[PDB]
C-alpha cells in the first residue's frame, strides 16, 4: 500500500508521455491522500498544461485543478478545473467536484452581474466551460425537479432565459409564478433588472392559457407600462370578460398612481 | 424556500452591517 | 453496601450525563457555537465512573425513539437484568445521539475491548460523515479523537488516514476549528507513528493551523511540529515551540506529555549547546521517569566519552524509546560544540592550542577546523585574526541606544494590544 | 503473465550483461526503458511477489546502472520509485541483499548537495540495529558523523574505507563537497587569508586549482598576497498603528 | 443543491457571530450614552 | 482538558524510592568534582612558593 508521492512526483519527470500519463491517472487515484508532496512540484504540473502538442493536457489541468482545490488557491484551482474540460463529472458527487461546482457558481454570478451592470460594449466575455457547466446544474436540478433551487440561481446568475425556461417547463405554472412574483418584489433590488424580469413575468403571464390578468396589471403598474394595460384593457372589452375588467379597474385605482391613470384614461379615451 | 432564506440571510447580514457601521459612528460622536 | 454506594453513584452520573445532554439540546437551541466545548469540557471525569447501569438506564430514557443505532450497541452492551426522559416522540437532536454514543464508545473503550469499539466508532464516523451542522463540528472533534484512541490500541492507525484526510479537507472548506485541530494533531501522530517525517513536515508547511482553536489542540499541534522540526534538523524553531507548548502544557496532568516534551526539549537543547535547568529534574512527577534522561545530561555536561559511552550501553533502550536515539547520535556529535560554546563564553580570546588542551583535541589544526564550524553556526559571535591568532568576540556594544530594545518592545506592545482588543471584542453581552 | 515471464527472462539477459565486466549501455539501456515502459503495464506500483520482486529488481538494476551510467537527475527518480518499491509497505517481498547498499548511496548521494535535514529523515526511516551494525550504512554514519564534528580530515582518511566500489563515484563529489563547505566556512571565520595557508586549507594541491576556485568566488587575493539610521519610516508606522489601536472603537 | 445549503450555514454563522458583535457594540454605546446623559 | 492518552501516561514506575526528597534544590555547578579547598591552594601554590 503506498506511503509518499514522492515515486509519483519522480515519475513526473520522465520523459515519454505514457508514463506521464499513467503517473497522472494515479495522482488523481490519490492527491486526497498525500497532496503536500505534489503541491510543491505543481510547476511541473502546469508547464505540462501550457503545452499545445500534449494529447492530454486536459488531464495534466485536471491534475494541478485537484493540487490547487488542496493548496487554497481555489483562484487557480477553478482555473484549472475549468481546464479539465467534459473529464470533470458534474453528475459525480465528488467533494473536490462539489466545492468546484460550488465555486463555478459564485464565479459565474459575479461575472453575470458584473457584466449585466456595464453596458454592452464593455461586457467581458464569459467562458464557455463555466456557461455549458451552470447550464448543467440548471439540468441537473430540473432533473431533480428542485425547481425553486433553479429559479433562484437563475437570478443569481442574471440568466432571464434559464429562468424563462424554469418557469414554463415547471409542473405548477401558477404557483412557481406566485412564488417567483413574492421574490422579485420582496427580495431584488437592482431596478433595471427588475423591470426586466417583471417584463419576463408578464409575458409568461399574457402566454399563459387563462391570463392572471390580476397579476399581469399588477406587474405592469410596477413596470408602469400604460400602453400594454391599455391594449389589454381592450383585449379584455371585446372578449367580453367584463368582471376582469371591473375588478382591474379597481385594483389600479387603489394601486397604481394618478398619472397612470390619467394616461391610462387618455389611451382609453383614444 | 432554501433560496429565499440564502436571501434572507444575505439581506439580515446587510443590514447587521448597517447597524455596526452607525453604532461606530455613533461611539466616537458619543465619545466626543 | 456496595451496591448501595454503586446506586448512588449510577444516580448522581446519570443527572450528570442528563445535565449535558440538556446542555446539549439548549446549545442546539439559541443556534451558536460555544456551551458545547461546556458540554465537553468534563467528558475525563464523567468518564471517570462509566458504569453499566447508568450507562443502560441513559440508553433507555434518551433514545425512547429506538433505532438500530441503539440497537447495535444492545448486543455487545450488557444490560441489567433488573434495572428517564426528561417527553414526546420529537426527533432526536443529531448532536444528541452522537454524544450519546460517544459516551457509549467509550464505556465499551475503557473495559479493554477494542475491535467491537473499532466497529462502533467506525458506525459513529459513518453516520456522522452526513451530518453537515456546526452544532455536530465540535462534538464531532471529540468523536473523532475519541475515535482515533480506540482505534491506537487496536494497532491500525494505517487505514485511518484517508478518513482523517478527508475529514481534515471538510473542516477547512467548512472553517472549522476544533474538527481541524483534533484531526491535524491525530493525523500528525499518524505520520510521525509510522515515521513518515517527511510526509508530515510537507503536510505542516502548507496547512495553517487555526488560531481560535483550544488550548490544548495547540500545545499538541506544536509539540508535533516541534518534535518534526528537530529530527528535521530546526533545534532554534524547535525549542522555541517546546518552551512555548510547555507554557500551554497543563500543570497538573499530561504527564506523559510534559515528560517527552521534557525529553526533547533536553536533547534538543544540548544539541544547540544549552543546558536543560536542574529543577526540572526535581519534581516527583518527572525525576525517576527523566532520571534515565537525568545521567544523560549529566554525562553530556561531564563530557568524557567513558561514562558517555557507558551512559549510552545503560540507556540506548531508553534513548530509541522515544525516537531519539539518532538525536542522541547527533548529541554526542554536538557535545563538543557545547563544549566550544562554554569555551568562548567564559573567554573573550583564546588560542586554539589552549582550545586543544581544555577540550582535548590534540591538534591545533583540529582545533581551527572545529571552531570554524561552530562559528558558522550562530553559537559563537567572533572576529578571527589569523594574523597573530585572535578569537576577539564583537564587542559587546550598548543593548540600549541600538534599536533592539525599541523591536522587541514593539512587538511585545502589539501583543498586548491585540490582547486587550481581543478581551474588549469577546465582552459577549446577553440579550436579556 | 505471458509479458511478465517474457520481461522475466529479458531482465535476466538486462542483469546477466550488466553484472557483465563492463556492460555495453546502449543494449540495458534500451532494454530497462521499454522494461519501464511496459512494467507500467505490468502493475507499477500499488500482487505477485514474484511480480514485485521483478519491478524492485528492475529498479536495483536502473539505479545501480545510473551509478554505472552517472546521471543524478534521472538517479533521483529511481531512488524515490524504488523507496516505495524498496521498504515501504511492502512486507511480501523478501528482504534485498541490495536494501542497505542503496540506502546508504542515497544518504551520501543527499549529503552530496547539502540535504542534511532530508537525509537524516532517511536514517530515522531506516531500523535502529543496523546504525551502528550495518556496515553498508556504518560508512554512511561515521563519515556523516565526522562532518557534522567538524573532523573533515577523519573525512579525508576515510575516503579510502568504502565498503564497495559503488561508492567512490560519489565519494568524489562529497571530497568536493565538503572541499566547498569549507571554504565558505573559511570565508565566513576569517578577516583576511594569507595566500599561503589558504592554499595549505583549501585543499586544492594544485595551487593553480586554488586560483581558479578563489576566482570562481568573489574572496580576493588581497593587495600582499593575503585575502545603523532611525529609519523614522518604518517605526512611524508602528506607533500610528498604536494610535490606531487606541482609536477607532473596538 | 447542497451548494445552497453550504452557502446557507456559512452565512449563518456569520450572522450569528455578527448578530453578537452587535449586541456587544450596543451594549458599550448604552453605557456610553447613559454616561453623557448624566 | 486531553491527558494527551496518545502518549502513554508515563507511570512512575511504582512510586518507587527517590533519592532523598530533600529540599535541597541545587544548580549545574553542584555535581562537579573537587577535591576540598586547602589542598587546591597549596598543591598549587608550591610550585610558586607555599
Amino acid at each position: 500500500m503506498i506511503t509518499s508521492a514522492a515515486g509519483i512526483i519522480s515519475l513526473l519527470d520522465e520523459d515519454e508521455p505514457q508514463l506521464k500519463e499513467f503517473a497522472l491517472h494515479k495522482l488523481n487515484a490519490v492527491v486526497n491522500d498525500f497532496w503536500a508532496e505534489i503541491s510543491e512540484s505543481v510547476d511541473k504540473i502546469e508547464v505540462l498544461y501550457e503545452d499545445e502538442g500534449f494529447r492530454s493536457r486536459q488531464f495534466a489541468a485536471l491534475v494541478a485543478s485537484k493540487v490547487f482545490y488542496h493548496l487554497g488557491a481555489f483562484e487557480e484551482s477553478l482555473n484549472y478545473a475549468l481546464g479539465a474540460g467534459d473529464l470533470f463529472n458534474v453528475n459525480d458527487n465528488s467533494e473536490y467536484v462539489e466545492t468546484i461546482i460550488a465555486k463555478c457558481i459564485d464565479h459565474y454570478t459575479k461575472q453575470c452581474v458584473e457584466n449585466a451592470d456595464l453596458p454592452e460594449g464593455e461586457k467581458k466575455p464569459i467562458d464557455q466551460r463555466l456557461e455549458g457547466i451552470v447550464n448543467k446544474m440548471f439540468q441537473r436540478c430540473l432533473d431533480d425537479h428542485k425547481y425553486k433551487q433553479a429559479i433562484g440561481i437563475a437570478l443569481e446568475t442574471r440568466r432571464l432565459d434559464v429562468f424563462e425556461k424554469t418557469i414554463l417547463e415547471s409542473n405548477d405554472v401558477p404557483g412557481m409564478l406566485a412564488y417567483s412574483l413574492k421574490l422579485c418584489m420582496s427580495l431584488m433590488q437592482n431596478k433595471q433588472f427588475r423591470n426586466k424580469v417583471l417584463r419576463v413575468l408578464v409575458k409568461i403571464y399574457m402566454n399563459l392559457e387563462k391570463p392572471d390578468f390580476i397579476n399581469v396589471c399588477q406587474c405592469l403598474i410596477f413596470l408602469d407600462d400604460p400602453q400594454a394595460v391599455s391594449d389589454i384593457l381592450e383585449k379584455l372589452v371585446k372578449e367580453d370578460n367584463l368582471l376582469m375588467a371591473y375588478q382591474i379597474c379597481f385594483d389600479l385605482y387603489e394601486s397604481a398612481s394618478q398619472q397612470f391613470l390619467s394616461s391610462v384614461i387618455q389611451n382609453l379615451r383614444t | 424556500d432554501l433560496y429565499s432564506r440564502y436571501k434572507k440571510l444575505q439581506q439580515e447580514l446587510e443590514f447587521l452591517e448597517v447597524q455596526e457601521e452607525y453604532i461606530k459612528d455613533e461611539q466616537k460622536n458619543l465619545k466626543k | 453496601a456496595a451496591e448501595h454506594s454503586q446506586r448512588e453513584l449510577d444516580t448522581v452520573t446519570l443527572e450528570d450525563i442528563k445535565e449535558h445532554v440538556k446542555q446539549l439540546e439548549k446549545a442546539v437551541s439559541g443556534k451558536e457555537p460555544r456551551f458545547v466545548l461546556r458540554a465537553l469540557r468534563m467528558l475525563p471525569s464523567t468518564s471517570r465512573r462509566l458504569n453499566h447501569y447508568v450507562l443502560y438506564k441513559a440508553v433507555q430514557g434518551f433514545f425512547t425513539s429506538n433505532n438500530a443505532t441503539r440497537d447495535f450497541l444492545l448486543p455487545f452492551l450488557e444490560e441489567p437484568m433488573d434495572t428517564f426522559r426528561p417527553a414526546a416522540s420529537t426527533p432526536l437532536l443529531p448532536e444528541v445521539e452522537a454524544y450519546l454514543q460517544l459516551l457509549v464508545v467509550i464505556f465499551m473503550m475503557n473495559s479493554k475491548r477494542y475491535k467491537e469499539a473499532q466497529k462502533i466508532s467506525d458506525d459513529l464516523m459513518q453516520k456522522i460523515s452526513t451530518q453537515n451542522r456546526r452544532a455536530l463540528d465540535l462534538v464531532a472533534a471529540k468523536c473523532y479523537y475519541y475515535h482515533a484512541r480506540v482505534y491506537e490500541f487496536l494497532d491500525k492507525l494505517d487505514v485511518v488516514r484517508s478518513f482523517l484526510h478527508a475529514r481534515l479537507r471538510t473542516a477547512t472548506l467548512r472553517h472549522d476549528a476544533d474538527g481541524q485541530a483534533t484531526l491535524l494533531n491525530l493525523l500528525l501522530r499518524n505520520y510521525l507513528h509510522y515515521s513518515l517525517y517527511d510526509q508530515a513536515e510537507k503536510l505542516v508547511s502548507k496547512s495553517v493551523f487555526p488560531e481560535q482553536a483550544n488550548n490544548n489542540e495547540w500545545a499538541r499541534y506544536l509539540y508535533y511540529t516541534g518534535r518534526i522540526k528537530a529530527i528535521q534538523l530546526e533545534y532554534s524553531e524547535a525549542r522555541r515551540t517546546m518552551t512555548n507548548a510547555l507554557r500551554k502544557a497543563p500543570q497538573h496532568t499530561a504527564v506523559g506529555f510534559k515528560q517527552t516534551v521534557h525529553k526533547l526539549l533536553i536533547v534538543v537543547e544540548l544539541l544547540l549547546g544549552e543546558i536543560p535547568d536542574r529543577l526540572q529534574f526535581r519534581q516527583p512527577s518527572l525525576k525517576r521517569s527523566l532520571m534515565p534522561y537525568f545521567l544523560l545530561t549529566q554525562a553530556v555536561r561531564t563530557g568524557n566519552l567513558a561514562k558517555f559511552n557507558q551512559v549510552l550501553d545503560q540507556f540506548g533502550e531508553k534513548f530509541q524509546a522515544d525516537g531519539t536515539y539518532t538525536l542522541i547520535i547527533r548529541l554526542r556529535h554536538n557535545v563538543i560544540k557545547t563544549g566550544v560554546r562554554m569555551i568562548s563564553l567564559s573567554y573573550s580570546r583564546i588560542s586554539l592550542a589552549d582550545i586543544a588542551q581544555k577540550l582535548q583535541l590534540d591538534s591545533p589544526e583540529d582545533a581551527e577546523f572545529i571552531v570554524a564550524k561552530a562559528i558558522r553556526d550562530g553559537v559563537i559571535e567572533a572576529s578571527i585574526n589569523h594574523e597573530k591568532g585572535y578569537v576577539q568576540s564583537k564587542e559587546m556594544i550598548d543593548i540600549y541606544s541600538t534599536r533592539e530594545p525599541q523591536l522587541a518592545f514593539h512587538q511585545r506592545i502589539s501583543f498586548c494590544l491585540d490582547i486587550h482588543n481581543m478581551s474588549v471584542k469577546a465582552m459577549r453581552f446577553p440579550p436579556k | 503473465g505471458a509479458v511478465l515471464q517474457a520481461a522475466t527472462g529479458m531482465y535476466e539477459q538486462l542483469k546477466g550483461e550488466w553484472n557483465r565486466k563492463s556492460p555495453n549501455l546502449s543494449k540495458c539501456g534500451e532494454e530497462l526503458g521499454r522494461l519501464k515502459l511496459v512494467l507500467l503495464e505490468l502493475n507499477f506500483l500499488p500482487l505477485t511477489k514474484q511480480q514485485l520482486i521483478l519491478a524492485r529488481d528492475i529498479l536495483e538494476i536502473g539505479a545501480q546502472w545510473s551509478i554505472l551510467r552517472k546521471d543524478i537527475p534521472s538517479f533521483e527518480r529511481y531512488m524515490a520509485q524504488l523507496k516505495c518499491y524498496y521498504f515501504d509497505y511492502k512486507e511480501q517481498l523478501p528482504e534485498s541483499a541490495y536494501m542497505h547498499q542503496l540506502l546508504g548511496l542515497n544518504l551520501l548521494f543527499l549529503l552530496s548537495q547539502n540535504r542534511v535535514a532530508e537525509f537524516h529523515t532517511e536514517l530515522e526511516r531506516l531500523p535502529a540495529k543496523d546504525i551502528q551494525t550495518n556496515v553498508y550504512i556504518k560508512h554512511p554514519v561515521s563519515l556523516e558523523q565526522y562532518l557534522m564534528e567538524g573532523s573533515y580530515n577523519k573525512v579525508f582518511l576515510a575516503k579510502g574505507n568504502i565498503p564497495a566500489e559503488s561508492y567512490t563515484f560519489f565519494i568524489d563529489i562529497l571530497l568536493d563537497t565538503i572541499r566547498d563547505e569549507i571554504a565558505g566556512c573559511i570565508e565566513k571565520a576569517y578577516e583576511k587569508i594569507l595566500f599561503t595557508e589558504a592554499t595549505r586549507i583549501l585543499f586544492f594541491n594544485t595551487p593553480k586549482k586554488m586560483t581558479d576556485y578563489a576566482k570562481k568566488r568573489g574572496w580576493v587575493l588581497g593587495p600582499n598576497n593575503y585575502y545603523t539610521t532611525i529609519p523614522s519610516t518604518e517605526l512611524a508606522k508602528q506607533v500610528i498603528e498604536y494610535a490606531r489601536q487606541l482609536e477607532m472603537i473596538v | 443543491r447542497q451548494y445552497y445549503l453550504s452557502k446557507i450555514e456559512e452565512l449563518q454563522l456569520i450572522v450569528n457571530d455578527k448578530s453578537q458583535n452587535l449586541r456587544r457594540l450596543q451594549a458599550q454605546r448604552n453605557e456610553l450614552n447613559a454616561k453623557v446623559r448624566l | 482538558d486531553d491527558e494527551f492518552e496518545e502518549f502513554p501516561a508515563e507511570d512512575w514506575a511504582g512510586l518507587d524510592e527517590d533519592e532523598d526528597a530533600h529540599v535541597w534544590e541545587d544548580n549545574w555547578d553542584d555535581d562537579n568534582v573537587e577535591d576540598d579547598f586547602s589542598n587546591q591552594l597549596r598543591a598549587e601554590l608550591e610550585k610558586h612558593g607555599y
